[PDB]
RNA sequence: GGCUCAGGACAACGGUUGCACCCCCCGCGGCGGUCCUAGCCGGACACCGCUGGCAACCCGGCGCCAAGACGUGCGCGCAAGGGCGGGCGCCCGGGCGAGCAGCGUGACGCAGCGACGGCCCGCCCGGGCUUCCGGGGCAUCACCCGGUCGGCGCGGUCGCGGCGCGCCGAGGGCCCGACGCCUGGCGGAGAAUCAGGGUUCGACUCCGGAGAGCGGGCCUGCGAGACGGCCCGCACAUCCAAGGACGGCAGCAGGCGCGGAACUUGCCCAAUGCGCGGCGCGCGAGGCAGCGACGGGGAGCGCGCGAGCGAGGCGGGCCCACAGCCCCCGCCGCGGAGCCGAGGGCAAGCUGGUGCCAGCAGCCGCGGUAAUUCCAGCUCGGCGAGCGUCGCGCG
């Protein structure tokens, strides 16, 4: 047993949807706490070096970002290590690139360009509510973000819109029957449905069932169960719609691109 | 040191266990602080650094409480005379030792000084025109630092008083 | 060997001297004494004689340290904690056991700590000079409270390039306005958390609420 | 972070639950009201100067000075804990499957923040314990346990709990193998073997556990019962100007012993990361090189009646933290095959010796004058930069 807590990380060991090479090094950047948690973050440097490659190693990445170069949701960040999860908000205002952090079908990160309208907010998943100090009601997200006297028809596992310059809610969207929503764990990350059917068993789980524009019909548990409008989504999508192709299609298309 | 560790006792078969490690610091316990009654010397409490950086305070000698007659709603702070009954053990009453459930003797200046002049239970008016009250204690010396309790009310007040007339 | 080095130490001129003893015969009035106990200077009567002194301290035959409470004739071993005296820690916590030197004065020493306390009207061989200056505010203002204009002197010392202390616990606009902004934040900050409540209440009308209620 | 696998056999570990019995630094987001000189408070130590002890290790006394150090503390009531506050067979908001949270009110107590403003809350990583299932062999071990099983009460703990103590009762486990003993016993992800079903192994790359000569104890700190931290006993070991002082390679190199068996006392943070930090430092983690027939993969010692190409050497580039190496460009140009066998199993036979001797032979067997089997020469076969012998596992 460790007598204390954790500050490095195998490469072997780290998350696949990372898509890192067995061969880069022994070591991987070990993302510290912030917004988003481990299994559902990915480090700021993966994205400026790996992807966008804006840079060729660390130190460069360090230089870039110690001289404010990235703003993450209107503030700047220094860290390497900082945690970008879902629908986070990466603007690069000296080459006039904004992003917005996605699922692609098939379960990895991907930055989706937006315009100037609608970066000025994101949406956020509320799944806890709490009496705090004084039994002032309160409520918390999935970035990590406590606001305080919401709305009394505001409940849990509900979508909650707010302003990136101020953090005020606006408009909220319900957890119900028909409502399109976006899947953020497990097998089916990326997928895009609208609810037919909820089924609760009580003190254990509960089920989702959703089906996609195809007619296709999947199922997942509630706890990464995202809404993402009313029947129409808020935000600007991946050019695809949520479908995840069979093999065989996929064959095809590498096949066509070869 | 002294622990509370599982490891070093027996099986629910009788059999002996074994050990594959040395003794960890999360399993340990410490020296009873046996509170004791005042009846150099003055109230003394001491403070424990505890897991965490949490303070814990035990009290080491006190003499004084808060008190309550839940039926009228009155409440003072009475000075405690002395321990009386204790179940666990006649021991800790010899040596007047303060813990969790013990029945004790406050002083009646505190509620005399106002009462013994509106109708109320007939018991507790009897004890108040009298030197002592009967009283029992319901925080923990040893965790909090402080000795509080309540009056005795009705079935257990003549259960104690039932076991302790004859002595 | 069989002697002793006595240093004696001025604190009213700030000048130290020391001088040698071979004999111990003439000295057994300093056996018995503590440390911290006065000691006349007849012992020496040839320029030393009608001055009382303090003793203060010593080193034994062996070099070991002199402590205090120990009262006795011999050296011996006690575990030392972080801050004591005779111990130069590593950590933050740790502990040592190391062999001190009995606070009782005996021949086994080898040198001595003494000061002067009272002394007749003879001079000695044994000024203060001074080689650094007061750099608190309140120093400075003692030697040239509630004082508004805040200003100093600077003449200081001079070695060419002047050299002065800079002055600390000073307040000009800088502070002042920090201050003074600080206190204007935290005023806005509970005023609208207060119009936040009022507005939140004025809010559920339709509706029971639970707050801690402002007493006083 | 790195090393190792001694100890430990309803344990560790693997999958599956829970804390409505819990603690948590950095970081992110909030919140920020404090009972009874505030143009800025008080006193010290370190470094340093003078005087000194001792072989060494180690320190002593006097003396002016700083703080985002210590103490005190300006302020709209606020920490922990404690008493009272729901129903009438059950079910049909802050929140739940679940009367859980919060609040009011009567008494106690003034904890934390505040001389450049952080007490507190949530999330996150991590930890602690906990449900269910799996979890070595011996019956020339058949009965075992007595805080052992349960209940009441207190204490201690971050916290539940025979965890500890007092009292009460008697229980709990066992051929669906208890208890005891043994193990040249770390576990899993996995490895070897090969129709299908399986057998054996699993020190070592990732995860988890345990330890730092043996056995114990403790301070600091959010976090260690830590050992490149301290204290003691025991076993070893070192220096001594003999009074005293001092140590822990199962970290990287290197050495002794042991064994059938195992490498340089090399260079560097340039890469991957960690710590601190603004234009950077450090890191025997890690990288580069050296030895290296454990082992794996790719070419070659000729083709042809004359031409051509290798290895190798001398130079230039590319690469490299510096250098090699590969690769490319110019001038000269070292062409080298062994190990087993030839009676059968099992593919492959000619003279000379010796004479049941010397020797061969996994088994059958040969050798007492042709020895197709020994020792030599010729010839021939198998694999091939590899071949053969010994032990173990699968078949
Ligand atoms: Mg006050
Ligand atoms: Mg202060
Ligand atoms: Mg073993
Ligand atoms: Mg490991
Ligand atoms: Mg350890
Ligand atoms: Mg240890
Ligand atoms: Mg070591
Ligand atoms: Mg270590």
């Amino acid at each position: 047993m460790a007598r204390g807590v954790r500050k490095h990380l195998k490469r072997l060991n780290a998350p696949k949807h990372w898509l890192l090479d067995k061969m880069g090094g022994i070591w991987a950047p070990r993302p510290t706490n912030g917004p988003h948690g481990l299994r559902e973050c990915i480090p700021l440097i993966l994205i400026l070096r790996n992807r966008l490659h804006y840079a060729n190693t660390y130190a460069e990445t360090s230089m870039i970002l110690q001289d404010k170069n990235v703003l993450i949701d209107g503030k700047p960040r220094t860290d390497p290590t900082f945690p970008v999860g879902f629908m986070d908000v990466f603007e690069i205002p000296k080459v006039h690139k904004t992003f917005r952090v996605l699922y692609d079908v098939k379960g990895r990160f991907t930055l989706v360009p937006i315009q100037s309208n609608e970066a000025g907010f994101k949406l956020c998943r509320v799944q806890k509510i709490f009496l705090g100090d004084k039994g002032m009601p309160y409520l918390s997200t999935h970035d990590a973000r406590t606001i305080r006297f919401p709305h009394p028809d505001i409940k849990t596992n509900d979508t909650i819109k707010i302003n990136l310059k101020t953090g005020k809610i606006d408009e909220w969207y319900k957890f119900d029957i028909g409502k399109i929503v976006m899947v953020t764990g497990g097998r089916n990350c990326g997928r895009i449905g609208t609810i037919q059917a909820i089924d609760k068993h009580m003190g254990s789980y509960t089920m989702i069932r959703m089906k996609d524009t195809e007619g296709t019909e999947f199922l997942t548990r509630l706890c990464n169960v995202f809404v993402i409008g009313n029947d129409s989504p808020a935000v600007a999508i991946p050019t695809t719609k949520g479908i995840r192709p069979d093999i065989i299609k996929n064959r095809e298309l590498r096949l066509r691109s070869i | 040191g002294i622990t509370h560790d599982k490891m070093y006792k027996r099986s629910k078969t009788g059999a002996v266990q074994g050990k594959w490690h040395k003794k960890r610091k999360y399993n340990l316990g410490r020296q009873p602080a046996n509170t004791k009654l005042i009846v150099n010397e003055g109230q003394k409490i001491s403070t424990i650094r505890c897991r965490g950086g949490n303070i814990k305070r035990r009290a080491l000698r006190l003499s004084h409480g808060s008190f309550a007659w839940g039926s009228a709603d009155i409440s003072h702070k009475a000075r405690i005379l002395q321990v009386v009954y204790n179940s666990t053990s006649n021991e800790l009453v010899r040596t007047n030792t303060l813990v969790k459930g013990c029945v004790v003797q406050i002083d009646s200046a505190p509620f005399k000084s106002a009462l013994s002049n509106d109708t109320l239970d007939k018991e507790i008016l009897d004890q108040i025109r009298g030197d002592h009250i009967l009283a029992r204690i319901s925080s923990r010396p040893g965790q909090v630092g402080t000795a509080d309790g309540y009056i005795l009310e009705g079935p257990e007040l003549l259960f104690y008083q039932k076991k302790l007339a004859p002595k | 060997g069989s002697f002793c080095k006595v240093n004696i130490s001025n604190p009213v001129t700030g000048a130290n001297k020391s001088l040698m003893i071979e004999d111990f015969r003439k000295s057994q009035t300093i056996h018995g004494l503590r440390m911290a106990s006065e000691f006349d200077g007849a012992a020496l009567g040839e320029e030393y004689a009608g001055c009382t002194f303090r003793i203060t301290g010593g080193n034994d035959a062996q070099g070991f340290p002199m402590y205090q409470g120990v009262l006795k004739s011999q050296r011996a071993r006690l575990l030392l904690r972080q801050g004591a005296k005779c111990y130069l820690h590593r950590r933050n916590g740790e502990r040592k056991r190391k062999s001190i030197r009995g606070c009782i004065v005996g021949p086994d020493l080898h040198a001595l700590s003494v000061v002067l306390v009272d002394a007749g009207d003879k001079t000695l061989p044994g000024v203060v000079p001074k080689r650094l200056v007061p750099k608190r505010a309140s120093k400075i203002r003692r030697l040239f409270t509630k004082v508004d204009p805040k200003d100093q002197m600077l003449v200081c010392e001079l070695i060419k390039k002047l050299k002065y202390p800079k002055v600390q616990r000073v307040v000009t606009d800088e502070k002042y306005a920090r201050k003074q902004r600080v206190i204007a934040e935290k005023k806005e900050i509970m005023r609208k958390s207060l119009q936040q409540l009022e507005e939140y209440k004025a809010l559920l009308s339709r509706m029971g609420k639970q707050h801690n209620i402002r007493i006083y």
